[PDB]
């Protein structure tokens, strides 16, 4: 079998290609500075040799895809920025393995593969949308069969099927080559918008291509029919790079992104919103992934562009589905609980029910009088008012109030230190109705007795409280005659509307009807003619209106503009 | 305006550009307008340009502007005097762009930034400075004397330009406007992310005709960015010699930089009989090479910053 | 005894949150498939969903409605590392307004502030940042400034405005961590606006919390002089902040510590005027809470 634990190797430059060997104990780690190859042992990971070790600091070796060959142990491939592509033997008798160079490519050379079976097969993607094929034999160097497409980002083999492969292009359409017969095509669907920047085949079954491109996305498309299909998507939070399956679990893909997430996730396709393990360690983006053995999944291999080189292991993974808060739950002003919790503690959907568990509030607010009557009269239909509605020690308070103001004598000011806990009292429990309908009642006698900030604090509870429930009047009934100036003043700024003639264009000054200047009488109704002198309807679209209850009745039966117009002003 | 004109040379290019003009200046988004054409003025005024300030002056008016921030640039909010160096680095030397600048710009305290509104703002500037170039390039009267058919200082150190050849250079294949930097862009600016695409691949479309059409722009586009330091590394210098010629290259080499100087001599020989289209083209390609580095530049300075 | 009227929500993943508007009348949820989706009231009694769509990249966490001044507003934090602004435009069209895109690793909670102060909007972060933005204009929702940033140096996974609106209450904020760390650290902070240094400084810490956090929730005022505070960390706990006469200091108590669930407590809510106040565990159950004019607390319902 295998084993081993979690590790790190701090290196020297940054890498973004990593392959390993058959034998399950090399890592082949390159990049644009560095071409090291690895040996891991159970305690720490110790360089075996450095294949830069002919040095020139020229551009002819750089690296931005690895391939190692499984026939042989020396067989290994280098695609460079340069164009060129140098392939190596380790069986090489001098401090070089470089065996055969490659330059017939124009641009540049993204990514290298090999074949399972055969030895003498080498493949190669360009940015010219130039895919070429190699062999042994020095001389024979050409099989460069060419899609009409933009830059070509990935090529692979079939894992059953040897002799054809697939490949990805920069504007979206994955085809498929066969090569037998290097000529045409045999299919080419529109995978993403945007590049495709990954691919791989699925060990298990025969014909399951998975692709994730710049948008976002991870796509599985099965090609066995004529025709391919995408069965499942997921959705990931940044650009996709180098999709790799997990070996002998067929339904989990192992993502890592190209740019702002710097986590590695691996997916369980059935559920594509939220992931399985989420490898945190990384402290840049990732560039290369690879399972050690495609016969035993506990352990992934990693660098990055930190100069690290990790061997993580599955079960110290950092699972985010057992961290999740399951439920949520709210009130409502109606006293209605609405409950959501996921159907394993009533597992991947959840339940929600409303649950139908302050009436007396509107009927006090509605029921109240707050002036135009003396004192007495006031606290008397107060008092009736809260008796009706079933709480009579709200009642008593009313009439207590009235037998202690209404009336030697006792002293004048022996109930106002006495009066002036009442309403602390009824307010220290959320019930401000109360206080602020009493302070309103009383008003100057009991002013100078409450601190300005409390009154203005009950005030504006009250006013919240009674706006919540849609009561305007009680709401403006309260702003009107409150005892704070600060408070007594919210209906008082920006309630003025500018009003002119729209036929001589002037403001309509003073408090009149006849234009100074048109001379004529521009608030005429549409209906009544006759003058308005009080409350005036319009319309923004028609500008046009007149007396309230006319224009209500005419729009009750009618749909048209009254004033002709011909513009229905309400759209149905 | 004049400038629509002479840009509407090509339709493949005009509906993109403008399409970019109207989600920078007047599509709603993370700045009030008239801050934006405060900055526009800001960039404008670095190639002192007047055509553009002229423009854009009456825009900030009409926009509720305040009228007391034309007086100069000490009576403008503190938040916008911390963009002057950036916008200094940003004009004519690009290549020593760092993440100084944007951990000051993005600095806690009372002007203090957020990192949705750098982005839009870097990107006006670029934009702005890139017209510029455009309109001193292909000279137009406030219509071009090229072809046929006041201003105040509102400047930080006026007596910085360009300087020489470049220090550590810039391998380009290592970070692309493709794999990486619009994607860092889709996700700061959600919507300003396909439009520049579609500009960048418009200026890509357009080909000459006078004599293998791709070779020709590549020499304008490789030479741009080199006097800028962007190295590639599929390329032979030696290939851009015998592309262009010198009556085309101090031309190019004097607009890039300091457009500012550009004369009626300065084109009347540019070469052959040229369609008078393809200068057109050749002056329009350098708009898009000339907004690529710097945002590319500005870009490699944002993720720094977040790694 | 509430009647439990369920309603399908055909989410095609879990559900993270539900959020009353204003009125009592619509509700808003939020799920892990980015979706969110709006119901309203009909006068025949049952909901009916009227929108839904795509809104982020990753997992919603949480959905926060705006006072109905400002307009139909809703808010979402995601694991995108984003936060949105979304209105309604008049039949049912929801449009994008901003994206605030300041954070790092992740977003976990969002909450607008108290509607006497401007529209103001505090989003935490998984990296310990919470952050509070402002919109001086109230009518353009594209144009949000940043206004403050504090720094905890914990794991941030909750938050909290205080809805005190007298001019004696210095406004303030608490966030809740959810580290795991072995030490007993206390999990959870308050930081109140100091009028002078126009900054926000710590104000007080819970020492007596060394639990996990997974829920805060302040007690709404209506006319009390002091504050309160309920934490769900693993039994529901609800303290008093009363103050000191004249940062301010504060006298912390402990009022009620209810094992009742035998798991852990995820979320709690108040009822409208801080008299009731709920309860979620691991059990599956709603339990409510109440005082007795002697301030001993005790139960007063169950709900499957
Ligand atoms: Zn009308």
């Amino acid at each position: 079998v295998l084993t081993g634990r979690t590790m790190h190797c701090h290196l020297d430059a940054p890498a973004n290609a990593i392959s390993v060997c058959r034998d399950a104990a090399q890592v082949v780690v390159a990049g644009r500075s560095i071409f090291k190859i690895y040996a891991i042992e159970e305690e720490q990971f110790v360089e075996k040799l450095n294949l830069r070790v002919g040095r020139k600091p020229s551009l002819n070796l750089s690296c931005a895809d690895v391939v190692w060959h499984q026939m042989d142990e020396n067989l290994l491939a280098t695609a460079a920025t340069n164009g060129v592509v140098v392939t190596w033997n380790l069986g090489r008798p001098s401090r070089n393995k470089q065996d055969q160079l490659f330059t017939e490519h124009k641009r540049t050379v993204n990514k290298v593969c090999f074949h399972p079976t055969e030895a003498h097969v080498l493949l190669s993607g360009s940015q010219d949308g130039f895919m070429k094929c190699f062999d042994l034999r020095r001389k024979d160097s050409v099989s460069t069969f060419s899609g009409q497409s933009e830059s070509v980002r990935d090529v692979q083999f079939s894992i059953r099927d040897y002799f054809t492969f697939a490949s990805t292009f920069e504007n979206g359409n994955v085809q498929l080559w066969d090569i037998r017969r290097p000529d045409r095509c045999e299919r080419m669907f529109t995978a993403h918008n945007g590049p495709v920047f990954c691919c791989d085949w699925h060990p298990e079954d025969r014909g399951w291509l998975a692709t994730g491109g710049r948008d976002k996305m991870v796509k599985v498309w099965d090609m066995t029919t004529h025709r391919a299909k995408e069965m499942h998507c997921v959705q990931t939070i940044a650009s996709v790079a180098r999709v790799k399956w997990r070996p002998e679990c067929r339904h989990h893909l192992a993502t890592c992104s190209m740019m702002v997430d710097h986590n590695i996730y691996v997916w369980d396709v059935r559920r594509p919103f939220v992931p399985a393990a989420m490898f945190e360690e990384h402290r840049d983006v990732t560039t290369g992934i690879a399972w050690r053995h495609p016969h035993d999944p506990s352990f992934l291999l990693s660098g990055s562009k930190d100069s690290s080189l990790c061997q993580h292991l599955f079960r110290d993974a950092s699972q985010p589905v057992e961290r999740a808060n399951p439920e949520g739950l709210c009130y409502g002003l109606f006293g209605d609980l609405a409950f959501a919790a996921k159907e394993s503690l009533v597992l991947a959907s959840s339940a929600l029910s409303v649950f139908e568990t302050m009436r007396w509030f509107v009927d006090t607010a509605e029921r109240y009088a707050l002036a135009g009557r003396p004192l007495a009269e006031l606290c008397d239909h107060n008092a009736k008012v809260a008796r009706e509605l079933g709480r009579n020690q709200v009642a008593q308070t009313w009439t207590m109030l009235r037998i202690i103001y209404c009336s030697s004598r006792l002293p004048p000011d022996f109930f106002g230190v006495l009066v002036r806990d009442m309403l602390h009292f009824y307010a220290e429990q959320g019930d401000v109705q109360m206080a602020v309908s009493v302070l309103i009642v009383l008003g100057e006698r009991v002013r100078k007795d409450i601190d300005e900030q409390t009154q203005e604090h009950w005030y504006t509870s009250y006013i919240d409280l009674l706006q919540r429930f849609r009561l305007w009047n009680v709401s403006n009934e309260v702003v009107k005659l409150s005892t704070s100036r600060a408070v007594s003043c919210l209906n008082q700024a920006s309630t003025t509307l500018h009003v002119n003639c729209s036929h001589c264009k002037r403001p309509m000054s003073s408090r009149g009807w006849v234009c100074d200047r048109c001379h004529r009488c521009a608030s005429m109704c549409a209906v009544c003619h006759h003058v308005v002198k009080g409350l005036f309807v319009w319309c923004q679209g028609c500008s046009h209106g007149g007396h309230l209850q006319h224009i209500m009745k005419w729009l009750e039966g009618s749909s048209h503009c009254p004033a002709g117009c011909g513009h229905l002003c309400e759209y149905s | 305006d004049n400038l629509a004109v002479v840009m509407g040379l090509h339709p493949d290019y005009f509906t993109s550009f403008w399409r970019l003009h109207y989600l920078l200046l007047h599509t709603d988004g993370p700045l009030a307008s008239s801050w934006r054409h405060y900055i526009a003025i800001m960039a404008a005024a670095r190639h002192q340009c007047s055509y553009l300030v002229g423009s854009h002056m009456a825009e900030f008016l009409q926009t509720g502007g305040d009228p007391e921030w034309l007086l100069g640039l000490h009576r403008a909010p503190e938040k916008l005097r911390k963009l002057s160096e950036i916008n200094k680095l940003l004009a004519h030397r690009p290549w020593l762009i760092t993440k100084e600048h944007i951990q000051a710009l993005l600095k806690t305290g009372e002007h203090t930034w957020s990192l949705a509104e750098l982005i839009q703002a870097l990107v006006l500037l670029t934009h702005c400075h890139s017209l510029s170039s455009f309109v001193f390039g292909c000279g137009i009267l406030p219509p071009s004397e090229q072809s046929s058919p006041d201003m105040l200082c509102f400047v930080e150190d006026p007596t910085f330009g360009y300087e020489d050849f470049t220090p550590p250079t810039f391998r380009a294949q290592d970070y692309t406007w493709e794999d990486h930097g619009y994607s860092l862009i889709q996700r700061l600016y959600p919507e300003g992310g396909q439009l520049l695409d579609e500009k960048f691949q418009a200026a890509y479309s357009l080909t000459y005709n006078t004599i293998d059409t791709s070779v020709l722009r590549r020499a304008i586009w490789n030479y741009i960015h080199c006097v800028f330091g962007i190295r590639y590394d599929d390329y032979d210098y030696g290939e851009v010699n015998q592309l262009l010629e010198r009556n085309l290259k101090v031309y190019i080499k004097t607009v890039a930089c300091y457009p500012e100087k550009t004369t009626r001599r300065m084109y009347n020989l540019f070469w052959r009989h040229f369609r008078h289209s393809e200068k057109v083209h050749v002056n329009l390609l350098l708009l898009e090479a000339r907004m690529q580095a710097a945002l590319l530049y500005a870009l490699r300075a944002i993720t720094r910053y977040m790694t | 005894m509430f009647v439990a009227r369920s309603i399908a929500a055909d989410h095609k993943d879990l559900i993270h949150d539900v959020s009353f508007d204003f009125h009592g009348r619509r509700m808003a949820t939020c799920s892990s498939d980015q979706s969110v989706k709006v119901w309203d009231k009909s006068e025949s009694g049952d909901w009916h969903c009227t929108a839904s769509w795509k809104t982020h990249s990753g997992s919603v966490w949480r959905v926060t409605w705006a006072h109905p001044e400002f307009g139909q507003v809703l808010a979402s934090c995601s694991f995108d590392r984003t936060a949105a602004v979304w209105e309604e435009i008049v039949q049912s069209h929801w449009v994008k307004r901003t994206t605030l895109v300041d954070s790092r690793t992740s977003v976990t909670d969002v909450k607008f502030a108290p509607k006497h102060m401007g529209l103001m909007l505090a989003t935490c972060s998984a990296d310990g940042i919470v952050r509070i933005y402002e919109a001086p204009d109230v009518m353009n929702l594209s144009q949000w400034s940043l206004q403050h940033e504090i720094s905890c140096k914990l794991s941030c996974s909750c938050i909290s405005w205080n809805p005190s609106s007298s001019r004696a209450h210095s406004p303030m904020i608490a966030v809740g961590s959810d580290d795991s760390s072995p030490n007993a650290m206390a999990k959870v902070q308050i930081f109140e606006y100091n009028e002078n240094t126009r900054k926000y400084a710590k104000a007080e810490t819970l020492m007596t919390v060394t639990d996990p956090v997974h829920d805060i929730a302040f007690a709404p005022n209506l006319g009390r002089s002091f504050h309160i505070l309920a934490i769900a960390t693993k039994d529901v706990r609800i303290f008093t902040l009363k103050p000191v006469r004249k940062p301010t200091k504060f006298e912390i108590h402990i009022v009620a510590q209810f094992d009742n669930h035998n798991s852990q407590v995820w979320r709690v809510s108040w009822n409208i005027t801080g008299t009731v106040l709920a309860s979620s565990g691991d059990d599956g159950c709603v339990r409510l809470w109440k005082a007795n004019y002697m301030d001993n607390w005790k139960c007063t319902g169950i709900l499957k």
